[PDB]
């Protein structure tokens, strides 16, 4: 399942994840490709703030959904 | 006005323009521009991306768009074509990179010298603008952090005051090469379609297509060209469309299973609508010329020649941003995974001997696998005629040992050549009892014997019966992967099937006649 | 008694019957029934399916079954023909689809309105019968799931006891639209051949072909026509045969055909006619933007042929030249003048004669194929819309000049066609569906108002003074350079492999056997 | 009249029928009572497979007699 | 490469695959075509049940071979 | 002449320009002073969107005319 995360410049990167993944796992991936540690990562989907702990399937992250990354 | 959402892979501008442009082409309102150079360029780029676009024309463009009606289908078909055509309209790249670099230094020289990481730098200007997006998109580890190092290193000579005009001047003096290298890295970015895009970055193409991109309702009533209305909320592009949206979009479900990246690489051919036929004129082809063992010319082996053909297809495909052949090759042999740049770099007039040795080894392994799969398959019992076995290239090679002809038992060309066990077995054959035209009465049960063992009956060989672990047939088969095995067109046939390429074999004296064609 | 294995692509019944009927045809036992209506229909469908089935006779058909004697080759060339011919014996598809839909809702009323998925439904009856196989064959995303949604909607009006008869009457009252649409879909289902088949669905056909079908040895003692015995173990059809004829009429040639089941049934890839790998002609393209010495296609091809002739002369054979005179007698008794051709500076007189010959040959072939491709096939004109000549004709609608160059498109400057073309209500044209208007037009311009499209046959003579045939006569004329498309037909006729390099194709040499 | 149809499920079907009805007619009536399509139907009477087009009187099927229904396979 | 898969009613589906595909891959293709979750798919070649993670060439499943699909718990 | 460009933050830039210049040229000057890439720049004078190829004289921009600069959004 391919998810995209988008910065405030419009720049997007692609991540290969599963619905069972939690936001911690994602934040670690983002840290691998862009270097930002999960402390300073704040992810948002559908205007909801997303917290490390619940999973993609709980926030209803589907096949090619796009998340917002901010610091 | 209804709003159509576009997927957010980062090329949302190209997806949105793809959707709106599709509505405009299907509506008929752009037929007058069919002949204009912009839309001829569009049909050309479309053809370069989709090999099954046979009648390369407006009618079949409309046919594809009406067929692949779903908007995601449309994006996969057309957003890479539009992304490709846009590159043909980039004038100021040099100025663009230089300016992005002066932005990066001028707002973070302090941060650059203090060892700040890339995510810590200021990438946004006072107006909300993005300061250096093209650089921003490059890989952090391979390019961005080393960029910070090279910049800190160069900045020792910066003894003027920290002003933008200063930084620009200094950079044109002391970072000439740095800028050159970065221009190469940006124009080669494998994920450039995912960095953000503003409307005006497409202007040269939109102008050439007689189309105005209208952003967030900010219209210019003086502009009377046909308009694609775009909507940007939260750094994402969507399409407005008026009666039209229902008429030309999402009438059918999504037919393509393709990732954005695979589409831009053109990894799998989009299949043409059923009303059209394949030309196959332009199917990828390898063109070879037999020289004889007596007069070998430069004496290349079959795998060398074939590998050169593949490499040529690779580079030619890179010309229009497709990595099709290469990604197929990696599909067949993971060890090729990281040689795309090394393959594009290969000089075909003096090719790099070691990398070519690697590709030849790959080809020998691929054809070994395919050849033995074909062996097992061909040995499944169908008929007492064994019509598939006695035609199997490798079985014919095995049988060539019987006729003793030295031309058909060359170690360079026949993997079974000097199989001591096989030749013993065939020394124990009453050849008087063997009448001409019936040698296979003995050779077929012998072969199967050596392949699966005396125990099993030829009539019972299915796809599950495993070859003898000790089978001398398999070990003679293993020579295909050996340097001293030159190979023949026989071995290259399996490769033609594996890389989905058309193999053409000139004879040494075959003539070629030129002619004008469309 | 040995079991011959049929490809399990869903048409295993048609594959098995193709194999058994094949041994019967070559075996001679059906030479009595051969002139009957059923085998005349079989022949007609065979020629309808294979544009290169050149002489329409059984002589040729037995040739084909002998040359393409691999069992998979047999399935590939005959199973689509048997499928087509079987369609000519179906009678009441309306009632069939009604019964299938009522079965669906009868056994899945609650299932459907509960929002279940298709795979979760009951598709089999108490005796093991398939409840709705044709419906089941339709694509899930396109048709099946939407149908479950529509049935969910109209089932809100079902205010009756849940019985099969009540469901039938309900669907007659409330689903006439749905039933009509489903009829269109199922009748045009391009994967219909994969939906699995029972013997009696072919009964009509088999009776017209005088053959009984024996299922798992359960023979009818009362039945006494020639039989084809079929084993069905795990929902798959294989054909039993005696060892003796097994070895004489099956698998007595190598496998020759490289093509998928779907490609065979659809007609995308034509099969080549039996021959009695080949010589090769090698050409390289040039562009109009950048020509070489400006040679036309027919010139290049003729030079290739002459090289093949001279080569065969060195080995003291005239095979190719013989094949040429059988195509055009005007060339017989030119052997020596051709052999004496200085290919550095070839004689212009003779070469223009040879090119003329080639142009007429390619016309004969293109017109034969076009006539095969206008034959009525129950509404399907995909083979016709793929025809190179129809593509050249339809290129005039949206008139891009590159597709209307007079040297390459025979229809380029035909005023009557350009008239009818420009006088079409383009608003009535559905975008991407221009064919809907273009293929009737074409048919008209080829056969006139004199013959209804649905009546066109392999024999229907095209109307004379037709603008189509007038335009194609341009390929006989000498201002027509031709394209690789025409050279494909020439490659058909002379039995050569045509290889066309691009302007920039590289050639690597290797040492070979 | 009335005839009976027994199959391997142990269930027996009751059909209202006239001796001029054809085997095709009987199969259609079974498809009306049960869901089973006639192309998967074999009807047997007195160890003889009944062919479509011939009538019930052609086989002496008379009031209150019984036929065997057997599934014809598909593949 | 074309593979076939046959259901209990005899209906057959055409899959496009490569020898290196895992059984999980083929089950995902079947999900795409017929909607069955892979946990409810049971594939059998010639009497042998197929295991996820093993590849199509581990069972020597070649072009135009036919697998048998059955529903499970 | 010396003109100004104003921002929706009220911020103004002063630009030395000549009437023969192009709007593309003025955008290049704005980039040299402030850093805004011309691809993210929109210039409005007297309620009109300014085209890259035309000239300040074409729109009658005079000395100490005020232009307005708005951010073209990225996405």
């Amino acid at each position: 399942m391919q998810i995209f995360v988008k910065t405030l410049t419009g720049k997007t990167i692609t991540l290969e994840v599963e619905p069972s993944d939690t936001i911690e796992n994602v934040k670690a991936k983002i840290q691998d490709k862009e270097g930002i540690p999960p402390d300073q990562q704040r992810l948002i989907f559908a205007g909801k703030q997303l917290e490390d702990g619940r999973t993609l399937s709980d926030y209803n992250i589907q096949k090619e959904s796009t998340l917002h990354l901010v610091l | 006005a209804k709003t159509i959402k576009a997927t957010g892979d980062g090329a949302c501008l190209f997806n949105a323009v793809s959707i709106g442009l599709s509505v405009e082409i299907l509506s008929g309102r752009l037929d007058s521009q069919l002949d204009t150079p912009g839309y001829q360029a569009l049909l050309d780029e479309f053809a370069k991306h989709h090999p099954q676009f046979n009648p390369k024309s407006w009618k079949t463009l409309k046919e594809w768009l009406a067929y692949y009606n779903d908007t995601r289908d449309i994006e996969l078909i057309l957003a890479p074509v539009l992304f490709n055509l846009n590159q043909k309209y980039q004038d100021h790249l040099d100025e663009e990179i230089l300016n992005e670099l002066t932005n990066l230094v001028w707002k973070n020289k302090a941060n650059i010298e203090n060892g700040q990481a890339w995510f810590q730098l200021q990438n946004t200007g006072d107006l909300g603008e993005a300061l250096f997006p093209k650089l921003e998109n490059l890989d952090l580890k391979k390019d961005r952090a080393p960029l910070l190092d090279k910049l800190r290193e160069i900045l020792k000579d910066y003894k003027l005051e920290l002003t933008r005009e200063n930084v620009k001047q200094f950079l044109t003096e002391k970072a000439k090469e740095l800028l050159s290298a970065l221009k190469k890295k940006i124009s080669s970015d494998p994920h450039a379609f995912q960095r953000g895009y503003s409307c005006d970055e497409l202007k040269g193409m939109t102008d050439a297509l007689a189309i105005s991109l209208v952003e967030n309702r900010e219209e210019d009533i003086t502009d009377n060209r046909i308009k694609i209305r775009l909507e940007n909320q939260e750094e994402h592009w969507n399409v407005l469309c008026n009666e039209d949206s229902e008429r030309f979009l999402d009438s059918t479900p999504s037919r393509l299973k393709m990732t954005s990246l695979e589409a831009y690489r053109g990894d799998k051919q989009v299949s043409a609508p059923t009303s059209e036929q394949l030309d196959l004129i332009e199917e990828p082809g390898v063109f070879l010329r037999e020289r004889t063992i007596d007069n070998p010319g430069l004496g290349n082996c079959a795998f060398y020649a074939f590998a050169i053909g593949l490499v040529n297809i690779i580079q030619e495909e890179a010309k229009y941003n497709r990595r099709t052949m290469f990604d197929r090759w990696v599909g067949l042999d993971r060890s090729i995974s990281g040689q795309y740049d090394e393959i594009l770099k290969l000089n075909l007039e003096d090719p790099d001997k070691e990398l070519l040795d690697r590709l030849q080894s790959s080809l020998r392994i691929v054809t070994y696998q395919y050849q033995i799969r074909e062996l097992r398959n061909v040995c499944v019992f169908r008929n007492g005629n064994y019509n598939r076995l006695t035609g199997n290239s490798n079985f014919v090679n095995f049988a060539a040992l019987y006729y003793g002809d030295p031309l058909d038992t060359d170690s360079r060309f026949n993997p079974f050549a000097d199989s001591v066990p096989i030749l013993i077995k065939m020394a124990n054959i009453d050849r008087d009892s063997v009448h001409p035209g019936h040698e296979n009465d003995v050779l077929v049960p012998l072969f199967l014997d050596l392949l699966y063992g005396d125990t099993t009956n030829p009539a019972d060989i299915t796809l599950e019966t495993e070859p003898k672990s000790d089978s001398p047939i398999i070990t003679a088969m293993n020579n295909i992967t050996q340097d001293f095995f030159w190979g023949t067109h026989l071995d290259l046939n399996y490769l033609a099937e594996a890389f989905e390429v058309n193999l053409h074999v000139l004879r040494n004296n075959s003539p070629i006649q030129e002619f004008v064609d469309i």
